[PDB]
């Protein structure tokens, strides 16, 4: 929370938070998943949607 | 003599009916203009403006 709280672009910008490990293997698909829906956001912004 | 039949506008049916446009008009005129006044909001921005 503290981390999270530094921005103060919060109108345009988002942050993705994953605690990890040495030992998790899981990352790849939280950065996939982080990449699309970045990418559906910002197809929706160009549209005037969002 | 004969006698015309035809839809009137002072019958008591048609009255109805007028009443009843008017008020659908005067619903979508708010309708337009809720939306107009409450332009950039999420919810509205949402569909297709």
């Amino acid at each position: 929370c503290q981390f999270e709280d530094l921005n103060r672009r919060k109108d345009t910008k988002e942050i993705y938070t994953h605690f990890t490990c040495a030992t998790d293997t899981k990352n790849v698909q939280f950065v996939f998943d982080a990449v699309t829906d970045v990418i559906i956001k910002n197809n929706l912004k160009e549209c005037g949607l969002y | 003599a004969k006698e015309i039949e035809f839809l009137s506008w002072t019958e008591p049916f048609g009255i109805a009916l007028t009443l009843f446009a008017v008020l659908g008009i005067f619903l979508t005129a708010f309708v337009l203009g809720v939306f107009i006044k409450f332009r950039n909001t999420p919810i509205v921005k949402a569909t297709n403006r």
